[PDB]
């Protein structure tokens, strides 16, 4: 009852951080986004693909 | 409603009439148990003729005599009802007789008896019950003509006055027929409309119905509708807790986990080849789900390297190259391969370009019609 | 008396048919007397129904009772049966009846009488029934299996019907003469005739169907596959819907062949159609074999169904097929690739060497069936850089064609608008 | 209307790709995972 809610919170926080960090851009390197967000390139890329889809 | 005939019978017979599965003897034991229990001498004879089986005369004679005695006593009771009782009980006599013909497996006789009972009876509910028995016979024997005629009859009766319970049972029958004839879109619609109120336990248990709803919904519904009506479906999640493989299939697709998705799709292909209602759809369904997975992966990419696609789908590079080439040639994917440096460019059409092409197509059709009409009338 | 009752009902239907003939003759008389040099097309629309419903006793009684104006030409009909327009229409019905009876000798004699009568009577409103008579003359000589004097006779009639600025007769005669040429495979003659003749821009939609079919056949055998394909697609669109099954089958067969030659894959709806499945099954096998790209299955299909291929006539096309079968392979490859290498093309097409694959693809570029580029420095065939085709003049050109077509339709309709007083 | 008598004469919307003959997808994927 708490793990699911915290997972939802984490996903929403990741989405907000990606939106914030990507706003000042028009063509970014996924490596640079990962560096700015403090996550792994694969995970940030998967989240980006999910958001785009 | 009653199981008449138990469609599990047809399931077993079809599953038996398949290579690499003949004479496993578990299917044969189950089918013989049911046939002996319900004294299906005529269906037993038909099965022997079809599968070239060693006919057991000792038990076949017993089944024949039991069926003959049952038929004679039912007919005698019917004649007694005619001679003494009125229409209200003569109808019940004929109805029970026809039910017994269906139970034994006398197809044509059962249809004739049910036509007579339908002609005699005036009660709307009993008319619906007769039509539903005809629809179940039609599903059992996969006679598309009878199935569609009786579906239209049931719809006409419902319009002429029906009730919610028969409406839902007819919806489940329509969905089953659509699954049979490869109309997965309408099958998805009907199954999802009747998922929360499944009452037709004579066709299949709720778990099998939910598996069918999941499969058909996955192949027919876009991602948003799928999330709203399957991934967020209370009565589907409740059963998918009991069903751990169907859940893995559906959620592997939804959560963009593609290696697990192909694993689940392979197991689904095997299950649904074994199945009797989906049997002439397993190749098409697997192909369409593979195309859906590929389009879903490419929906969020402008240039996807074949190595990444192969790693994501848990396959080789030759496999993905061949599949992508086949589907692009068939026109099912918006992507162009580039093999010298393996990359899959994504040539999706812009909104305005797609609108222009649609305008050209629709205008060509309408202009052909206008030209034909003008040349018909100007002379 | 079951036989007497059946005869009574048949004669009642016969009286109804005589009433219909009377109405058609009244329409013809209204046409000749009043303006609108037309309404003979109304009289003739029911011609297939009249021909189907004609009977020996009906025509015998009709010949006995009619032709009362003058002349004793009734002796050219009565032994065979045991005004300006009415004679022509009734005589057309009579010759059609002899056709239905298969008595080709008297059919041809009376048809030649029709042709002498039309030559004698140079009338314009009659020219439509004249065109139908010419059509049936070609049919009778076809059944007689001569079709030799037919060429010259219909050709002179075409000269007459084009010197007189007719459209219906022009189209009918041109179609009949094209069929005469094809029957003996005089494809060079037909090509010259088509090149030097102008098909009337306002002719019956069925004449358009036939002419488009024949022109497409000429082009296909002449190695203009795109032209033949578009022409026959137009023919199929023009052909009737709930009839003309044989014409539709022939067009479908040769258009399937021509598209396979172009390197495309015909739609499966064709073969699935109820009226065409049985006839097109050999071509269904052919299409399956070519799509699979297997010479062995192609050859076995050809050997199995050569007979139907003699009956239709495609062998030259069915070997140009093999050519465009390798072409189909390369076209699919270029359709589902952007930078594939020559070695990869060769391997996928099962060709012998990248050299051979290079030759095949370069020639495909030449023919414009894949419409790409190539580069043998690194040995890879590049495709044209696809451009956003909406910021260019192609949408303008397409919309211009469609706009001009719609304007022309409106002008034609507002012209055809008539007020009879 | 006119008839061109002068020329002698699965409920499904099936597709060309359905006629292909290849191994079951389960077998294909099994071999793929086996060799990779």
């Amino acid at each position: 009852i708490i793990s699911t809610h915290l997972a939802k919170l984490y996903d929403n926080l990741l989405e907000q951080n990606l939106i914030r960090v990507i706003e000042p851009f028009s063509r970014v390197q996924i490596e640079h986004i990962s560096s700015l967000i403090k996550l792994s390139k694969a995970d940030v890329e998967r989240k980006l693909s999910q958001m785009i889809l | 409603l009653p199981k008449n005939p138990d469609l599990r019978i047809a399931q077993l017979r079809f599953l038996l009439s398949l290579p690499e599965h003949r004479g496993d003897a578990a299917v044969r034991d189950e089918l013989m148990a049911a046939v002996r229990d319900n004294n299906m001498a005529p269906y037993y004879e038909a099965l022997c003729k079809s599968l070239d089986w060693q006919i057991d005369v000792d038990l076949l004679n017993k089944m024949k005599k039991a069926n003959e005695d049952e038929l004679k006593r039912l007919d005698e009771e019917l004649e007694d009802a005619e001679k003494n009782l009125g229409e209200s009980e003569i109808r019940d006599a004929m109805m029970a007789k026809a039910e017994y013909l269906c139970r034994i497996g006398d197809k044509e006789g059962a249809l004739t008896a049910f036509r007579k009972t339908y002609d005699k009876t005036v009660a709307l509910g009993h008319r619906l019950d007769i039509v539903f028995y005809l629809l179940r016979i039609g599903l059992f024997y996969m006679d598309n003509d009878l199935i569609t005629r009786n579906t239209e009859k049931a719809k006409s009766l419902i319009e002429e006055g029906g009730d919610w319970d028969r409406r839902n049972r007819l919806k489940v029958y329509q969905g089953l027929y659509c699954v049979a004839i490869r109309d997965f879109k309408q099958a998805a619609e009907l199954f999802l409309d009747t998922v929360s109120t499944f009452t037709s336990y004579e066709l299949m248990d709720y778990k099998t119905f939910v598996t069918y709803t999941v499969y058909v919904s996955m192949i027919a519904l876009e991602r948003p509708d799928l999330r709203e009506k399957v991934i967020k479906g209370a009565e589907i999640l409740e059963v998918l807790h009991s069903l751990p493989a169907v859940r893995q299939y559906l959620f592997s697709l939804y959560e963009c986990r593609y290696s697990v998705f192909f694993q689940s799709l392979a197991v689904v292909e095997q299950e649904m080849k074994k199945d009797w209602l989906f049997a002439p759809h397993y190749r098409y369904y697997v192909r369409e789900m593979r195309i859906h997975a590929y389009s879903q992966l490419l929906e969020s990419y402008r240039s996807l390297t074949l190595g990444y696609m192969a790693e994501a789908f848990g396959v080789g590079v030759e496999f993905i190259d061949q599949e992508l080439s086949r589907f692009i040639a068939a026109g099912r994917l918006h992507c162009k391969i580039d093999k010298v440096n393996e990359i899959v460019e994504t040539n999706r059409p812009d909104s305005k370009n797609w609108q222009y092409q649609e305008t050209i197509k629709k205008g060509d059709l309408l202009l052909n019609r206008v030209q034909k009409l003008s040349r018909v009338i100007n002379m | 008396t079951a036989a007497a009752a059946a005869e009574h009902s048949q004669r009642e239907l016969d009286t109804v048919t005589l009433e219909d003939i009377k109405e058609h003759v009244k329409q013809l008389e209204k046409a000749v007397s009043g303006k609108e040099p037309r309404f003979v097309l109304r009289a003739l629309r029911m011609l297939p129904s009249t021909s189907r419903r004609l009977n020996h006793y009906v025509l015998y009684k009709a010949v006995q009772g009619f032709f009362t104006s003058n002349n004793a030409t009734r002796d050219f009909l009565l032994p065979f049966l045991e005004l300006p327009e009415v004679e022509a229409y009734l005589q057309l019905l009579v010759v059609i009846f002899m056709m239905n009876s298969k008595r080709y000798k008297e059919a041809q004699k009376i048809s030649d009488d029709l042709m002498q009568k039309i030559s004698t009577q140079n009338r314009r409103a009659l020219d439509l029934v004249a065109a139908k008579c010419y059509y049936y003359h070609a049919r009778v000589y076809e059944f007689l299996d001569k079709l030799d004097v037919v060429r010259s006779f219909l050709h002179a009639r075409l000269r007459t019907a084009t010197l007189r600025h007719d459209a219906d007769g022009q189209a009918t005669l041109l179609n009949l003469l094209l069929r005469n040429y094809l029957h003996y495979s005089l494809y060079d003659q037909a090509e010259k005739l088509v090149s030097k003749s102008v098909f009337p821009e306002q002719a019956n939609n069925n004449e358009w169907a036939r002419y488009l079919y024949y022109t497409g056949r000429i082009k296909a055998i002449q190695l203009e596959y795109s032209e033949a394909r578009r022409t026959m697609t137009n023919a199929l669109r023009k052909a009737p819907q709930h009839t003309a099954v044989g014409f539709k089958q022939t067009v479908h067969k040769l258009l399937i062949v021509v598209e396979l030659l172009l390197g495309e894959i015909p739609d499966r709806l064709q073969f699935r159609q109820p009226s065409l499945k049985r006839s097109l099954m050999p071509y269904f096998l052919l299409t399956q074999a070519v799509r699979t790209g297997n010479l062995a299955k192609f050859n076995q299909v050809l050997d199995q169904f050569g007979e139907k291929f003699q009956a239709d006539g495609t062998y030259t096309l069915i070997i140009r097929l093999r050519h465009n079968v390798i072409k189909t392979g390369v076209r699919m490859i270029s359709l589902s690739y952007s930078r594939i290498s020559l070695a990869d093309i060769a391997q996928k097409l099962q060709l012998d060497s990248p050299e051979d694959a290079e030759f095949i693809v370069a020639k495909a570029i030449r023919d414009g069936v894949i419409e790409a580029s190539i580069n043998h420095e690194k040995g890879y065939v590049q495709s044209k850089e696809m451009i956003d085709i909406y910021s260019t003049r192609e949408p303008q050109l397409a919309f211009h064609q469609r706009i001009s077509f719609c304007l022309d339709i409106h002008n034609m309709s507002v012209k055809a608008m008539r007020f009879p007083p | 209307d006119d008839e061109f008598e002068e020329f002698p004469a699965h409920v499904w919307e099936d597709n060309w790709d359905d006629d292909n003959v290849e191994d079951d997808f389960s077998n294909q994927l099994r071999a793929e995972l086996e060799k990779h």
